[PDB]
C-alpha cells in the first residue's frame, strides 16, 4: 500500500508552482520548471568562483538528481534513463538506461568522484564507475534514499517486510567492506494518520529532507522529527551510535523568543563542523521557495535543554548550568568525532589539531564551570566525578583552586591525589 | 529394556556429631518409655 | 494500534485496587499507594541484613523504577521527573527533569555502579553517571524495556518500524564494551479474558519481568509463559537464546494435567538453575501486596511431548527415555554456561567448579541411560553416536558393561577403540 | 501469520490427489490420496546411484526433505516426524516433537551428520542422524530450511521480525552463525492461478538450497534466483541476483511477453540453473513430471526496450560483452573463495578459475574495442585497469593502435610497466 516515490537530497515538490528544486548541497542547487510539458534544467552553485551555471531542457521528465563537487547525476523515475555531467567538459557526459522490471522505479541515485550508484523500489543496488562502466549489481531491501562521498556509500532502505533501515560501505582497492549492513534506522517516520504537511509527504511519505556526510566523513540525516542525527564512531561498528547533535525545531523555538511559531523552518544543506549550513524557510509551504534564502547557518546543540526551565528561569537567555552541561556534552562529541577522523582518515583540512585543541579547552571549561556548580553545594562526590572526567593539568590546578575558595578541604586532597596520579605516569 | 540401574551404582559410588545426637534421642525415647 | 507505555520489571497494574508494585526482582519490591491525590511509596528488600526498607511520600505519582543493590531510581513517565536515592544515605539523593518533546514519555529507567539510564518512547537513550552529570544522548530504537547487572545493562527496543530487537552491553568503570547492539529478539508479544486485556494495556509488548542470572546471563519471559537465557553471549558469533522453562508446561505437568488454569508464574530471578516466582492463583495474572513467597521452579528443556504423556498417564509419571533427554540436554546446557563463567568471570563463591563437576556426572549419567535404550533395540550406531558423547572416560567403562550385557560385541569392540583413543 | 510447510520445490494439490513434497539434485518425492491415508512415492534422477520406492503414510506427512544418505518426513500438525535412509543396512527413526497450542512445523532438513526441525514459534530443534536429540534453540518464526553437509540456511519471518535468514555451520569445537536474522532482499508476492499456489506457499519461496560450491541460494515470487556471495566473511558479503528467470523465458520465447512456460529451480551447478521448464495453466510442474533442464546463470543488465529495438533474441555486443564481464568477476569470486576457504570439490575448479579469468579478459577487451570506436580515452582506460593478464593489456595497446589513439598506448603501456616492474 506504501508507495515508492523518487527521492533526492533537499529536494522539493512542484505543489501548486510549476518551478521545482530536485537538490541541494553545499556545492549548490538544481531546479526545473515544465515548460510547455518538458523541463528546462537549471544548475546553480553557492561558490560561483569556480563554477559556472547552466542550464538546459531535460524531454524526458528527470525527477531525481544528485549534485557534487565533480558532476551532476539525473535520473527519470520510470523508464530507468540516468545522465552524468561533468562540471568541466574535459570529460564527456555520457547517458545510459537501467533495467525496470515490472511495477519497479529507481528510487534514488548518488555520484562521486570515483563512483556511481543507483537504488531502484525493488532493492537492486548498480554501481558504475564514473565514465559509465558497471562495476557491480546487488539485491539489498528496497532502497528509499541514498548519498555518497569519496569511497563511501550511506544508504537506507524500508519496507513492509524490512522496517527502516540503513547501510554504510566503502570501497576498498581489493573488495568493498560494509561496515553497518540494513540495520535498523532510529529516525522517526511522519505521523501517516497541516495541509502543506500532506502535500509534502505525498511527494515524499518517507519524510527525509536530506541525508548526507558531514565535513569529515560522518553519515547524518534530517527527518520529520526535524533533528539532525549524525552516527559517531561509524569506524568501529559494534560501538557506533547515532547521536541527535541538533534539534532544529527547539532552536526556532529559542531564536523566536520561546514562541510557538507555525511561520520558520529550517531545510538542511550540510554539516560543516560545528554547524548545520540551512535555509531558513518562512511562510505556509514548509520548503523553500524559487528566489531561495542565502545559505544561512545554525550551530548544532544537544538537546538536553528542557521548555520548562527555560521559560522561568530565563533571545531565550539560557542558565549558566544548563549550558555549561550543554557545552560540556558538544565539546566531548565533537572531540572524539575528530580524533576518530584523525586516527582514521587524517587531516583533511590541514587544521584540525587546533580545532581539537579549541574543543579540548572549551570542554575542561564547560567541567570547571559544572565543577564550580557541584561546590556551591558542596556536593563532594558530584565534584569529583567531575575532577575525574576532566583531562589536562591545567584545569585540574583551577578545580584545585575552585575546590579551595569553596572551603573543602576533602576535594582539596583528592583532587591533588589525581594530578599526583597522573604527572606522575 | 536392558536395566543397568547397577551399573549407575557401581559408578556413582566413586561416627558424626549428628548421629551421635540422633543416637541420644533414640536412647533417651526408649529409656523413657520402657520398663 | 500498538501504543508506548511505562514499564518496569514485573511491575503489575493498579486494576480495581488503590495499590500497585513498581518492580520487584531478586534485591527486592517496590510498591506504591494511591494515597488520595499522592502517592506512598514502600521499598522492601529480601536480604534484610545488608539493607533496610524505607518509605516516603511521592507528590509527583512516579511510575518507573528500578532496583539494585546500590540505589534505588525513580521516574514519572509523562512528566520526565527522575530520582535516584542511594541505599547508604551517605551519598546524596538526587532529582532531575529530562526533555520530553510533546507526547513522548520516559518508557523504562535503569541504573549502575557508576551510570543512571533513561530511555523514551522517541528512541532518546540519555546516560548520566551515579551523581547525575549528563554524559551522553544516543538515538536508538525506543527502549521498551530495560535492566541492569553491576555493569551489564540489557535493554530490549521495539517500534512498528524496526521490530523487536535487543541490545546487550557492559559499561564498567573502564574498557566500556558492546556485545550486540539491537539484534533481533525470538520472543513472542501477545496478540496485539477481559484480566489479561487489563494487563496488556498496562504491558502490551507482555514481557512479564527481564533480569540476569545469578552467573549473569541475560534473561528474559515473555507473553508465552517461556523463560529464555542467552547463551554464550560473551562471542557474539555463536550466542543463542535457550527456551530452557516452558512454564505453562511444568505447570500441567506438576498440576496433573487437567488442563489446570487461574495459576500463573511471576519471575523474579533465575538464581542459578532454578526460577524464584510468585505463583499466583485465580483470574487475575500478578501479585496482591502481601507478596506471597517467591516458590523456586527448576529449569526443564522443552523436550516434554504432552500426548505422549497423557497417553502413560490418562501425579504425571516421566517415561525415562524423555526424562533421560531433559536430563542431558539441561546438565549439557548448564554446564556450558557455567564453563563460559568460570573461564570468562571465575568463581564469585568457593564451590563452581564442584558444582561443574557434579553436573558432569549428571550429564554422562544421562547419556548411559540413553545409551542402554538404544542397546535393548539394538542400534549399534544410535549407541555408538551417544558413546562419543561421554566427557568421563571412567564413566565410558559403563558404556563397555552395558554392552556386554546387551550381548552387542560391536558395540564392545567400537567402545573399546574409543577407550584407547581417550587415553591416547 | 498463516505459517503453511514447506519443503524445497514442493507443490500443492491443485483440486487433484497428486502432489510433490520435495525436488532436488538427486530427485523428487510426491504423495497421492489413497482414501483417507495417503501413498508416497520416492524417486530419483540418478537411478544408477539410488532406487524408487513406495510406501503407505497413515499420518498424512505434509513436510519433507531428501538428503542424498536419506529422505526426512514430517507432519506439520501433530508434529510427528520420520528418517528413512536410503541405505536400508541403516534403521529407519521416528520421533514425535512437541508442539504447543497452535504450534506447527514449518520445516525440516536433513544431512549425514545432522537433522532440524523448525516451528511456526520459532523452535529451532537438532538431532543426530540416528534422532539423538542435541540442541534446542529459540529464533524467531522459521518459514524455510535448508542444509548442506555441515550447514544450515533458515529462514523467518514475523509481523515483529520483517523478514530474514541465519546462516550457520556446526564446527566441531562449536557451532558458529555467519549471518544471524539479518533481513533478507526477497520479494515477497504481491488472480486463482497464484492464489492457488500462494495460498499452499504465502512466501513465495519456490526453492531453497546451497551451490554445487556450497553457497547459499534462494528462488522466489519474482522468479529471480539469488545467491549470497562472500558470505565466508560476512563484513563484506553481498546478495547477488545472478539471474532473472522472466528475463530469460522471454528471450527465448522470441520477445513475447507469455504466461504460458514457468521455470521451477531445482539446484544451482556452477554457470548452470538445473531446472524443470513447466508449461499450462498451473505454475507448478504436474503428475508427468518433465525431464530436469538447464538455464546458464545470466546477470540481469539487459534492457528490453533496447533488446526489441535491436530485434529467439540476439542481444548487441556491447551488451553482450557487459553481461559476460559481470558474470566472469563473480563467479571468479566465488571460485576463489571457495578454493582458498573449502579447496577442491571435484578437482575440476582450478582449472575452470583460468578459463572463467580468460573469458573476464576477453569480455572486457571487446568493451575496450567499444570505448576505443568511441575514441573515448577515460571509459577505455578506466576498462584497461580492470584486465588481469599481460595477453589482454597488450591486446589494448594494440587495439587502441588500431583504434589511432596514441595517449591509450602511453598510458597503458605505463600501466603495464607497473604491473611487471615488480
Amino acid at each position: 500500500k506504501f508507495r515508492y516515490m523518487p527521492f533526492s537530497p533537499a529536494g522539493t515538490p512542484f505543489g501548486f508552482t510549476d518551478r521545482r528544486y530536485l537538490t541541494m548541497n553545499e556545492v549548490g542547487y538544481v531546479s526545473t520548471v515544465k515548460n510547455s510539458e518538458q523541463y528546462s534544467i537549471t544548475v546553480s552553485f553557492f561558490d560561483v568562483g569556480r563554477f559556472r551555471e547552466y542550464h538546459f531542457e531535460d524531454l524526458f521528465g528527470y525527477d531525481l538528481c544528485f549534485l557534487n563537487e565533480k558532476g551532476t547525476l539525473f535520473g527519470q523515475s520510470k523508464t530507468g534513463q540516468i545522465q552524468y555531467r561533468p562540471h568541466d567538459s574535459i570529460h564527456s557526459n555520457w547517458t545510459k538506461i537501467i533495467p525496470l522490471q515490472a511495477g519497479e522505479r529507481i528510487t534514488s541515485v548518488a555520484a562521486t568522484p570515483v563512483r556511481v550508484i543507483v537504488g531502484t523500489s525493488l532493492g537492486y543496488f548498480r554501481s558504475f564507475n564514473q565514465f559509465g562502466v558497471p562495476f557491480a549489481v546487488e539485491k539489498t531491501s528496497p532502497i528509499v534514499a541514498l548519498t555518497a562521498q569519496n569511497y563511501r556509500v550511506f544508504s537506507v532502505h524500508y519496507s513492509q517486510f524490512h522496517g527502516l533501515s540503513y547501510s554504510l560501505s566503502e570501497l576498498g582497492t581489493s573488495s568493498k567492506r560494509y561496515y553497518k549492513r540494513e540495520c535498523p534506522l532510529p529516525m522517526s517516520l511522519p505521523n501517516i494518520n497541516k495541509d502543506a504537511n500532506l502535500d509534502y509527504y505525498n511527494f515524499n511519505p518517507m519524510g527525509i529532507k536530506s541525508l548526507f556526510f558531514s565535513s569529515y566523513g560522518d553519515p547524518c540525516i534530517f527527518g520529520s522529527d526535524n533533528t539532525l542525527l549524525l552516527l559517531s564512531k561509524w569506524r568501529s561498528p559494534e560501538e557506533s551510535k547515532w547521536l541527535p547533535i541538533l534539534d532544529s525545531n527547539m532552536e526556532i523555538w529559542k531564536m523566536s523568543g520561546g514562541k510557538e511559531t507555525t511561520d520558520i523552518h529550517v531545510w538542511p544543506l550540510a554539516l560543516a563542523y560545528d554547524t548545520l549550513n540551512c535555509i531558513l524557510v518562512k511562510g505556509k509551504h514548509i520548503w523553500p521557495e524559487f528566489p531561495l534564502p542565502l545559505p544561512s547557518e545554525m550551530e548544532i546543540r544537544m538537546p538536553v535543554f528542557v521548555k520548562s526551565k527555560l521559560l522561568e528561569e530565563n533571545e531565550i537567555q539560557i542558565p549558566v548550568s544548563m549550558a555549561a552541561e550543554e557545552e560540556y556534552l558538544r565539546s566531548k562529541v565533537l572531540s572524539e568525532l575528530l580524533t576518530d577522523t584523525l586516527e582514521n582518515d587524517g587531516e583533511m583540512y590541514g587544521n584540525e589539531n587546533e580545532v581539537l585543541a579549541a574543543l579540548n579547552g572549551a570542554y575542561d571549561k564547560a567541567l570547571l564551570r559544572l565543577f564550580a556548580s557541584a561546590c556551591s553545594d558542596q556536593n563532594v562526590e558530584k565534584a569529583l566525578s567531575l575532577a575525574h572526567e576532566l583531562k589536562q593539568d591545567r584545569a585540574l590546578t583551577a578545580a584545585v583552586k575552585i575546590s579551595e575558595r569553596a572551603e573543602l578541604p576533602s576535594l582539596v586532597k583528592k583532587i591533588n591525589n589525581i594530578r599526583e596520579a597522573r604527572y606522575e605516569q | 529394556d536392558i536395566n543397568i540401574d547397577d551399573i549407575l551404582a557401581e559408578l556413582d559410588k566413586e561416627v558424626s556429631p549428628q548421629q551421635d545426637f540422633s543416637d541420644l534421642m533414640k536412647s533417651w525415647k526408649n529409656e523413657r518409655c520402657s520398663p
